[PDB]
């Protein structure tokens, strides 16, 4: 009724859309990792490097609780690309890389994908498809001195960008003039490590700000940097929500026999979607399906004649139907359509709620592969192998003929459609009006 | 001394099991029927260019090839990848310094790590400063040139070491033969069998039939 | 440069005719599609696949998903209609007759084989050898199994052999098979004694032509190129529809659980709406291709159902409708996704030249042939049936008179005998 | 229930038009499916974004209806070409085509009009009351074989 948006259903077979509740439960699997990540140094050391020559660290093999940084909203900005910052304690990674430095507060703008400016050009480039976060805060009280903190440096000139996550240190005369400078400095021929005159009395935009960039490596290699998530027990052969190192799904986890090579971490379907996984604690290869899928189709007389109904589970065997619908987590009036004696194996799938019959009849409702069903005596839905019409046997022999002695003048109706309703649509009055 | 790769130099492109499928991918492969340089243990191990990435292979039964050096300039002035099988271990470091200078086993280094009857194939490439190593070992009995046939190299290692490598050299054992060739960006068609294993390929750019 | 064919000057004159002195029987084979694979698609399971977060966005698109599933259901039902209309033209299962004394004809290749597990004929079993799904997509079995189809082809065939036309028009009437062929010869304008005087020879030509069909079908699977297209096109379309799940459509991933795990709802909705838009357009493209392809297969099914009625259940007067040459008879054999007809036909085989004239003078009367043609061998005149040389003396019964000698162009003089 | 074909040709066009109307209520990701809401709540620079979702969805819905009507119109024309043929061959003639002008041997046919369609009353001879007989292909008299005319 809900599939057809109707209170009446005519005689036939119908492919029901799924309205079942199947409320499910959750399972979580993660590495046994306990080393706390060194964020309390990276965000807190006495100085960070020059923006010409920024600091870098690969982080691996640790518990990354970002909630300290998420609660420390004293950071002037904490902006993420390709990840919402809320997810960082539930998601996890193969590698993380932290880059850090100090820069003028106005000029922090440059540290994002798609930016331009002399630092974005010459000495720090993110890829424009960067996945990760930039964090920055005012550091005037620490990083301003003399009106002359000329350690915090940027390229005055040279040519071409520094490429995404390249480093450069190089110390040369840059040859801005038409002159063959060729080692000799002068006007338009100059060394290039120019830098900020940070006074502690500088106006807001003229002050130094501290910066950290986090880049996250979401590869299909093994995870190593992971949030404060706790693994559950591993349930098998039930519909569960599931999560492996942040790789989520909902479906049936099972044991499996997929012959992974030692480095192969996941198995994939034709759709290029994960369908098997290695447990990060157990090292067992598990298989995945959605929640025990099978095509539910309903065989019915008209609701005008009975509310009694039968179900065909397309593409499953009668041994597995209760585990298909998950009878453990379903309405009792629905649950009756597992087991129940009137359960029969067609070639198309398991049929439940139909009384099988050894006779053959003309096909009332079609089920598939020669099986049909009808409503009959005290009434029930019955299912049977269909009739091909009566057998007959012509009395052929080499010298015998049959000739008709009489006739009947039939009148046979035939009906054909010839035309259909002419229409037109005023597109502007339909679309806009 | 030139010769040719024919059909060698395939490797597993990513860390995923796929079965009974004709998957297709673009990567730095050794092209089908590409030329390669032959060498044997004399003087035959000068410094060579690394380009986008190296296919390297050696035909041996006693490990005469022992290792490799890679860098910009291999000079005691900037970081150079050192790799050495020392029989007890496989040994890896990034030093500038020629603290041992010898191009063979005698018959500020930000990273270090330690683990003609045989053909050892090795592939070296570097993406965004992530160096990647692949290999295959197979028994053989063979002519002076690479075996025309098929096998796929598994990854051994990924190293995040970031060096601007442009040059390399190989380390021997002194008081056997080897081959060198280069990777190109190519689109390949790959045949994964029932057992998660690559069994054949096509280099689409090779000829009009391969495009077909 | 391709050649259109060998060149030929027809040896025309105002008075020359060529008449065939002999014939040959042939058994040309014709193949048609009837029903493509019954697919069906659970469009929410394809588009979202077991995510509540995506399904509540797909509801914002309204009835697109249901009218697509309805359209596919209409295609899936009409595959059984096609198969019904082509094979179920006989109201009864006539079983195979016990004793096979069909005057020398040998149908054992095309009648069912009791030793086959599904009781296909021998040729139906060759045809079944020469011809060679997961993400919310499904495939459904046909309503009639290949064994039920083999019962219908057996019934049509056993009726055709034992009773001719008659089982189409009324109840089947038994008739001896050498009489049925004599009436089918008479239907192509060849006098029925031309069968009886040649019965064993005719049967040997039929049996030999049946033999050549086993060889022909055994030589290459490319003989079934029409039916192998029906399979390949539908497999290719499903692989295309599945592999589109790997496409980005401008979202940050083609794998929905990436977005759902990495992004909050207000950010994720912008990505997921691209995937919903892209997947929905990709599913609309598949269903539109299947609707257009279903009409092509249905046009083929109606043409097969027409050859079934007009050529199996009868004899066809319609030029080249059922095999080349003059049509005698046809036998259906089943095949995967289709049907095959063995069209039995008569072809004239040994031309000879004769002189001819449209009418004959006698007593100043002009005589015209009652049936057939006037011809001469150079010394005598005869009348013959048009399609097989059978010279008869010209007489007052095998002629009729009109007018007198003056009117007809090209008339000639010859004495008509009176019995 | 006998006129199922013609009744279905009526029902499909009502079903198509009701579907085309109902899609006007769908949001397609806009803040409302009723266009005056967008125009009254939002200033033009922002309203334009929401209106373009409604235009995109409604236009995609209307192209789907016209594509479906083009395909269905060809299906009706294929039936009109057959009816035009039965009119010329069965009514204006007598047909030798087995089972074209109804079951049995054809005699005659009469057209009758109907909504969206046509109905033929095919008159046909069907044989009845068989007898068995012995039979032979030819007869011998004076040693000549005689065959029946
Ligand atoms: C690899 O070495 C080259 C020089 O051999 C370096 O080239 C400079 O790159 C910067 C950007 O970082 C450009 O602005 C300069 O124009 C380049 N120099 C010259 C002479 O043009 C390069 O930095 C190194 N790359 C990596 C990835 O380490
Ligand atoms: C008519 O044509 C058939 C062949 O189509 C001729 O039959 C062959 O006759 C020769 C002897 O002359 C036999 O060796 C062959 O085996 C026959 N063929 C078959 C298929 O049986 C027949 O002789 C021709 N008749 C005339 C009058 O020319
Ligand atoms: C009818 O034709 C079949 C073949 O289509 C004949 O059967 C074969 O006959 C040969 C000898 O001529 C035997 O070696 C084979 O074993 C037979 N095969 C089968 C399946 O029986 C058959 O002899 C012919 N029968 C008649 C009565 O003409
Ligand atoms: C034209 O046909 C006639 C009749 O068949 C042929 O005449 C007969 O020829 C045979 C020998 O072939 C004679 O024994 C008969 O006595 C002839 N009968 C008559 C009525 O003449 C005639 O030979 C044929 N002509 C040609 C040129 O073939
Ligand atoms: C057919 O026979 C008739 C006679 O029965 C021929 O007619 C005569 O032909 C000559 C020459 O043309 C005329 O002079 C006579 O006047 C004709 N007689 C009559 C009664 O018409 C006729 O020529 C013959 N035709 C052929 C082709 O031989
Ligand atoms: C993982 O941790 C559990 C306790 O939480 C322990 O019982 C189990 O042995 C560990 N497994 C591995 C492989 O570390
Ligand atoms: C930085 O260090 C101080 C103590 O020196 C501590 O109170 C503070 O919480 C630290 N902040 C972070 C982000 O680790
Ligand atoms: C359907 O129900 C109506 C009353 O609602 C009744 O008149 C009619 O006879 C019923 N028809 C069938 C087929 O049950
Ligand atoms: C049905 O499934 C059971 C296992 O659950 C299996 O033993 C049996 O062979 C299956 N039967 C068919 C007809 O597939
Ligand atoms: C149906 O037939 C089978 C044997 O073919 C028999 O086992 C079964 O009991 C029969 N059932 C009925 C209701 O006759
Ligand atoms: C390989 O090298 C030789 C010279 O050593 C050269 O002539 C040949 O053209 C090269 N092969 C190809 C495929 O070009
Ligand atoms: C370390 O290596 C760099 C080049 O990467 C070099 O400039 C620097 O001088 C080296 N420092 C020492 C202490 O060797
Ligand atoms: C090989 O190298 C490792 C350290 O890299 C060392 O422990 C081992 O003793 C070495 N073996 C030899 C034979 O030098
Ligand atoms: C797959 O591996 C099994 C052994 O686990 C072996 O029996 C089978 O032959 C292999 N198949 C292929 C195609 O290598
Ligand atoms: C008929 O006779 C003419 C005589 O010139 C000849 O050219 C032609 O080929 C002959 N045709 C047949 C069918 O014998
Ligand atoms: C036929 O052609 C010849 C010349 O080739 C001519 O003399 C004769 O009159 C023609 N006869 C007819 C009936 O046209
Ligand atoms: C014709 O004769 C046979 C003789 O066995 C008999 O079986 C058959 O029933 C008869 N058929 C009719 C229609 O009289």
């Amino acid at each position: 009724k809900c599939t057809l948006k109707s209170f009446t259903v005519e005689k036939g077979i119908y492919q029901t859309s799924n309205f079942r509740v199947q409320p499910t439960e959750s399972i979580v699997r993660f590495p046994n990792i306990t080393n706390l990540c060194p964020f309390g140094e990276v965000f807190n050391a006495t100085r960070f490097a020059s923006v010409y020559a920024w600091n870098r660290k690969r982080i691996s093999n640790c518990v990354a609780d970002y909630s300290v940084l998420y609660n420390s909203a004293s950071f002037s900005t904490f902006k993420c690309y390709g990840v919402s910052p809320t997810k960082l304690n539930d998601l996890c990674f193969t590698n993380v890389y932290a880059d850090s430095f100090v820069i003028r507060g106005d000029e922090v703008r440059q540290i994002a994908p798609g930016q331009t400016g002399k630092i974005a050009d010459y000495n720090y480039k993110l890829p424009d498809d960067f996945t990760g976060c930039v964090i920055a805060w005012n550091s005037n009280n620490l990083d301003s001195k003399v009106g002359g903190n000329y350690n915090y440096r940027y390229r005055l000139f040279r040519k071409s960008n520094l490429k995404p996550f390249e480093r450069d240190i190089s110390t040369e005369i840059y040859q801005a003039g038409s002159k063959p400078c060729n080692g000799v400095e002068g006007f338009n021929c100059y060394f290039p490590l120019q830098s900020y005159g940070f006074q502690p009395t500088n106006g807001v935009g003229y002050q130094p700000y501290r910066v950290v960039v986090l880049s996250f490596e979401l590869l299909h290699a093994p995870a190593t940097v992971c949030g404060p998530k706790k693994s559950t027990n591993l349930v098998k052969n039930k519909c569960v929500n599931f999560n492996f190192n942040g790789l989520t799904g909902t479906g049936v986890l099972t044991e499996s026999n997929k012959k992974f090579l030692p480095f192969q971490q996941f198995g994939r379907d034709i759709a290029d979607t994960t369908d098997a996984v290695r447990d990060p604690q157990t090292l067992e290869i598990l298989d995945i399906t959605p929640c025990s899928f099978g095509g539910v189709s309903v065989i019915t007389p008209g609701t005008n004649t009975s509310n009694q109904v039968a179900v065909l589970y397309q593409g499953v065997n009668c041994t597995e139907v209760p585990v298909a619908i998950h009878a453990d987590q379903l309405t009792p009036t629905w649950r009756v359509y597992s087991t129940g004696s009137n359960v029969f194996q067609t070639r198309a799938g398991c049929l439940i709620g139909a009384e099988h019959v050894n006779n053959s009849y003309e096909c009332d409702i079609p089920i598939g592969a020669g099986i049909c069903a009808s409503y009959q005596t005290s009434q029930s839905i019955i299912a049977y192998t269909m009739s091909l019409g009566a057998e007959n046997s012509v009395a052929y022999s080499n010298n015998s003929i049959a000739i008709p002695t009489n006739f009947t003048i039939s009148v046979t109706t035939e009906i054909l459609p010839v035309s259909m309703t002419k229409t037109s649509v005023d597109c502007t009055m339909y679309i806009c009006g | 001394a030139y010769t040719n790769s024919f059909t060698r130099g395939v490797y597993y492109p990513d860390k995923v099991f796929r079965s009974s499928v004709l998957h297709s991918t673009q990567d730095l492969f050794l092209p089908f029927f590409s030329n390669v340089t032959w060498f044997h243990a004399i003087h035959d191990n000068p410094v060579l260019p690394f380009n986008d990435g190296v296919y390297f292979a050696s035909t041996e039964k006693s490990n005469i090839i022992r290792g490799w050096i890679f860098g910009t300039t291999l000079d005691s002035k900037t970081q150079s990848l050192l790799i050495v099988n020392n029989a007890t271990n496989v040994v890896i470091k990034v030093c500038e310094f020629q603290f041992c200078n010898d191009p063979f086993l005698d018959v500020n280094c930000t990273f270090e790590y330690v683990s003609f009857k045989n053909l050892r194939e090795f592939v070296f490439k570097n993406i965004d400063g992530y160096f990647k190593i692949y290999s295959k070992h197979t028994p053989i009995n063979l002519v002076r040139d690479l075996p025309q046939g098929f096998s796929a190299l598994e990854p051994l290692v990924d190293l995040p070491i970031g060096i601007n490598i442009t040059r390399f050299q190989t380390l021997l054992a002194l008081h056997a033969a080897y081959y060198v060739g280069y990777l190109q960006p190519r689109t390949f068609l790959l045949k994964y069998n029932e057992n998660g294993t690559i069994t054949d390929a096509v280099d689409c750019a090779l000829d009009p039939l391969s495009e077909t | 440069t391709m050649s259109l064919g060998a060149e030929n000057s027809v040896a025309y004159s105002n008075n020359s005719i060529a008449i065939p002195t002999n014939f040959t029987i042939s058994v040309t084979t014709e193949i048609l599609p009837v029903s493509m694979t019954k697919t069906s698609v659970d469009c929410t399971m394809y588009i979202c696949g077991d995510s509540t977060e995506c399904s509540n966005l797909l509801l914002q698109y309204g009835s697109f998903c249901t009218q697509l599933n309805r359209a596919l259901t209409g295609i899936a039902v009409e595959q059984d209609k096609n198969t019904q209309e082509v094979f179920a033209q006989v109201k009864q299962i006539y079983k195979t007759p016990p004793i096979k004394d069909f005057g020398g004809f040998n149908f054992s290749q095309i009648l069912p084989d009791p030793s086959k597990p599904s009781k296909r004929s021998f040729i139906e079993d060759l045809l079944f050898n020469k011809v060679t799904k997961f993400n919310g997509l499904t495939v459904l079995p046909p309503l009639l199994t290949d064994e039920m189809i083999a019962q219908y082809t057996s019934a049509l065939l056993a009726g055709t052999i034992t009773s001719g036309w008659t089982f189409g028009a009324g109840a089947a009437l038994q008739i001896p098979f050498a009489m049925q062929m004599a009436y089918r010869f008479n239907g192509i304008g060849v006098t029925q004694n031309v069968l009886y005087e040649n019965q064993k020879l005719i049967a040997n030509q039929f049996n030999s032509a049946i033999g050549k069909i086993q060889d022909s079908l055994s030589s290459t699977a490319s003989a079934l190129g029409k039916l192998q297209n029906v399979v390949n096109q539908n497999a290719q379309a499903l692989n295309t529809l599945v592999k589109q799940l790997s496409s980005n459509f401008g979202a940050i991933s083609s794998v929905l659980n990436d977005i759902l795990s990495r992004l909050d709802k207000v950010e994720a909705e912008v990505q997921i709406d691209r995937l919903i838009t892209g997947r929905l357009q990709s599913l609309q493209t598949y269903v539109t291709q299947q609707l257009i392809r279903a009409a092509e297969i249905r046009a083929s099914a109606n043409l097969a159902a027409t050859k079934m009625s007009e050529c199996v259940l009868g004899q066809s007067k319609r030029v080249d409708f059922c095999g080349k040459g003059y049509h005698l008879m046809s036998f259906p054999q089943s095949a995967p996704h289709g049907v095959v007809f063995l069209h039995v036909t008569y072809v004239p085989a040994q031309e000879k030249n004769f002189t001819t004239a449209p009418a004959i003078c006698h007593d100043g009367k002009a005589h015209f042939p009652r049936e057939g043609v006037f011809v001469s061998n150079g010394t005598h005149w005869f009348v013959t049936q048009r399609n097989f040389y059978e010279p008869q003396i010209i007489t007052t019964d095998n002629t009729f008179v009109s007018g007198n000698c003056d009117v007809v162009i090209g008339i000639v003089n010859n004495t008509v005998y009176d019995p």
